[PDB]
């Protein structure tokens, strides 16, 4: 540590080669901890002169996106897989908006989705609260993010959370392809019948649209989910 | 591994009113300050070696804005803080000194370069020296006077305990006091010594291991700077003893210098611990910055082996240096002892040597490992008798070495034994010098000292503003005070047109406005241009880069070629 750390003017890049090597021969050797702890020691942001950056991880999310082609059949998963899969998300998107990488990312997107899945599902949703709790404008979101949200359809939180913010959008021009896309999930979602769907459902009903061709579609769509269950 | 061929040159400017007494020069103490500063780095410049040269500038100011350059500041924000030092505050003497040290051993904790508890490293330096330039001048604070040098120690740095003075190993603290008299001095310009100062920074001075200059005329003024250069050195002040009788003198103590040569310097063995380390003390016990090296005046055998690494430090010219070399023994050495490095014994074993060259020129410290004299036979015919195939008696008298071996030396005895070609001498173990917790607080300390160094770098830029104000007395509101960044926008502000230039300047805006057609609309002419700093004056290499380019065809300096 104290030779990559004086001798910064010639660093030994050898330490995010090695990452990459490493793991496509022993997933396991991943988990361990000395790496988790010399990232804590050396994550001391310094604004003169210090490497305080993460460096591309394409060779990681390539062999990331390689690995699940060997779990698909795979039933039982460790939660260091969920966990490298749910930090996976929070990258950069390098490839998020490209339409031929949509298999991967459902893919990786699934191998999150039990027996340890359920804790490390739990503690994902804990490390999310925080910026799932700050008030983001709706315009911060790319449109590459909206596959990254859509994968994770699972938790009904994050749907509940989604559909809150179809009455923000309705008078916003430039959210029209979301605020339909969102009425059709709502659609596609109305299967249930839980607290989530409820609270949707009645946060969007007292919101008026003046285009008639949204609310008409609405409308049909939620006469079509109502014929299709039951329990309507 | 550490870069010693950087060295640093912290100047420490006594920036206290007293430094505006005018020599006979018409100069005052500070533009003499600033042109020794300049000559020094002029002189400094002849050298090769003068590239990589850290510049640092420390003032007598308060910590906020007493550095004006210190780490990651460029040569011409060195030159430019330089030249606008202004004396004007109090003869702080020894908080700038302690500010200064700080600085020197800002990053000493993050990089391990102090080696706390593993042994002293002569090749883990970042050699530094502190020229102050000052006067005679008594000491002042706020509530009076100190007849007496006395460094703070309120607000202690993280890790500062474990050294028991400020200053470090490689660092030397010089002074250059100016004693130049407002009337041109009768004295003629005699070739001698140059005086050593009687101020209370000498003994700061000497103890470092430098010396304080004293100059009364531009000749001595030239004298202290040459020497000064040629005392940039890198190498480690080693605190050098007699021990036992006499084979109350100079050569008796004295605080010398050796020399380490890079080429990234290179070295095994270090000086051993003053105490002898155990796993199950929670502290570590506090570091004389200079060892305390005592020798032994007995001439005995300098013994070596052939493929052992051996460190070799050369001394700078001493009385001690004088007294080897003119016994004129260069045969034999003298042994070489840390006190309480050893379990039991108050002086300790030997770990090295002072021996002569062959020429008689110079003295060299031989770094041998601990209690040398026991391991060299042992060491030699592990390869000469069985060829490093230990036997029962061997390995036995081998631990039983070790019993007296300090375990700092484990790490580098393992790699020589290496290196000889023994890898399996010794069990690959962690060195047993520290505790957990010593270990523990040794990391906090880093970070600590991590976070500081930070905080530190961050603040040098000065970026504050003056209390422009006078505190209104009732028998809250002040006063405010004319800046340097309040530069008058007045085509931008009616407020700063002066009575007398409001018709003219008027008439001026008034065509700036409605004359712009097919023009420009700037701020004030003859202001936020014609008023450049006089540096980018006539920068004409810069200016003509704003220029297009022309069309191809085929006593020191005045402004040109």
């Amino acid at each position: 540590v104290k030779q990559l750390k004086v001798t910064r003017a010639k660093p030994d890049s050898t330490l995010y080669l090695s990452l990459m090597y490493l793991a496509k021969i022993k997933p396991n050797i991943f988990a361990t901890e000395g790496v988790i702890e010399a990232l804590c020691s050396l994550l001391r942001r310094d604004a003169s002169i210090n490497f305080k950056a993460k460096g591309n991880s394409l060779v990681s999310v390539l062999a990331c996106n390689l690995l699940m082609a060997a779990y698909e059949e795979d039933e039982n998963w460790p939660e260091i897989f969920v966990k490298v899969y749910i930090e996976d998300s929070l990258g950069e998107r390098i490839w998020v908006d490209s339409p031929h990488c949509k298999t991967f990312v459902d893919n990786i997107q699934t191998a999150f989705n039990e027996e340890l899945a359920e804790s490390v599902e739990e503690y994902v949703l804990d490390m999310l609260r925080d910026q799932l709790n700050r008030r983001q404008p709706i315009d911060n979101v790319s449109r590459n993010l909206l596959r990254l949200l859509t994968s994770t359809c699972g938790y009904k939180e994050v749907r509940l959370l989604a559909v809150q913010k179809l009455e923000m959008w309705l008078q916003n021009p430039k959210l029209t392809r979301p605020a339909q896309d969102l009425l059709m999930s709502v659609c596609m979602n109305c299967n249930t019948h839980g607290s989530e769907d409820m609270d949707v459902i009645s946060h969007l009903i007292k919101i008026r649209l003046k285009p008639k061709v949204l609310l008409n579609h609405f409308m049909l769509c939620i006469r079509e989910l109502l014929s299709a269950h039951k329990d309507n | 591994y550490f870069q010693s061929n950087m060295p640093i040159l912290l100047f420490l400017i006594d920036t206290s009113a007293s430094m505006n007494q005018r020599s006979h020069l018409g100069t005052t103490y500070l533009d003499t300050a600033k042109g020794a500063v300049e000559t020094f780095m002029k002189l400094r410049a002849r050298d090769p070696a003068s590239r990589g040269d850290r510049y640092m500038l420390v003032t007598f100011e308060e910590p906020p804005y007493a550095i004006k350059a210190g780490w990651k500041e460029n040569h011409a924000t060195f030159m430019n803080e330089l030249k606008n030092l202004q004396a004007e505050g109090l003869t702080t003497l020894g908080q700038s000194l302690r500010t200064a040290f700080d600085l020197l051993n800002l990053n000493r904790l993050v990089t391990g370069i102090d080696n706390y508890g593993q042994g002293r490293n002569p090749f883990f330096l970042e050699p530094a020296i502190i020229i102050t330039i000052t006067d005679g001048s008594k000491l002042t604070t706020t509530s009076g006077v100190q007849d007496e040098l006395h460094l703070p120690l309120n607000s202690p740095l993280p890790g500062s305990e474990l050294t028991k003075e400020p200053f470090r190993w490689d660092q030397r603290l010089f002074a250059l006091v100016l004693r130049l008299p407002g009337t041109m001095s009768v004295e003629s310009e005699q070739l001698t010594g140059v005086p050593l100062d009687d101020s209370a920074i000498t003994p700061m001075c000497e103890v470092t291991g430098g010396r304080s200059y004293s100059v009364c005329s531009p000749r001595m003024l030239n004298q202290c700077l040459e020497s000064l250069v040629q005392k940039v050195q890198s190498g480690v002040v080693i605190n050098f003893e007699k021990a036992g009788p006499d084979p109350s003198q100079p050569w008796h103590s004295c605080h010398k210098l050796i020399y380490v040569r890079p080429n990234v310097p290179i070295g095994h063995w270090p000086v051993p611990e003053s105490f002898w380390p155990d796993q199950n003390s929670p502290t570590l016990p506090p570091r004389t910055s200079h060892p305390v090296v005592k020798f032994s005046c007995t001439d005995c055998e300098p013994m070596v082996i052939d493929k052992l690494p051996f460190d070799k430090y050369e001394l700078e010219p001493s009385p001690l240096t004088q007294f080897i070399l003119e016994r004129k023994s260069p045969q034999t050495c003298w042994q070489v002892y840390v006190s309480n490095s050893a379990k039991y014994s108050e002086l300790g074993h030997p770990f090295g040597y002072l021996k002569a060259s062959t020429a008689l020129n110079c003295v060299n410290l031989f770094v041998m490992p601990y209690n040398y004299p026991v391991l060299l036979p042992l060491l030699d015919d592990l390869f000469k008798v069985h060829k490093a195939k230990p036997t029962l008696k061997w390995r036995q008298s081998f631990e039983s070495y070790l019993k007296t071996m300090p375990p700092y030396y484990l790490g580098p005895l393992k790699k020589a034994v290496r290196m000889m070609g023994a890898p399996n001498l010794i069990a690959d173990s962690m060195e047993y010098g520290l505790s957990y917790s010593v270990i523990s607080y040794l990391k906090k300390l880093s970070q600590q000292a991590k976070i500081e160094s930070d905080r530190v770098i961050g603040s040098v830029g000065k970026k504050v503003v003056q209390e422009t104000g006078i505190k209104v007395r009732s028998r809250g509101f002040q006063v405010a005070l004319l800046n340097k960044d309040l530069k008058p926008q007045t085509f931008r502000n009616a407020y700063d047109i002066p009575r007398r230039n409001l018709l003219d300047h008027l008439t001026r805006m008034r065509s700036n406005l409605l004359k712009s057609t097919r023009r420009f609309l700037k701020g004030q002419d003859e202001d936020q241009v014609h008023s450049v700093p006089i540096a980018q004056m006539g920068n004409y290499q810069e200016y003509l880069k704003q220029v297009p380019s022309p069309l191809r065809e085929l006593m020191m300096i005045d402004e040109a070629d």
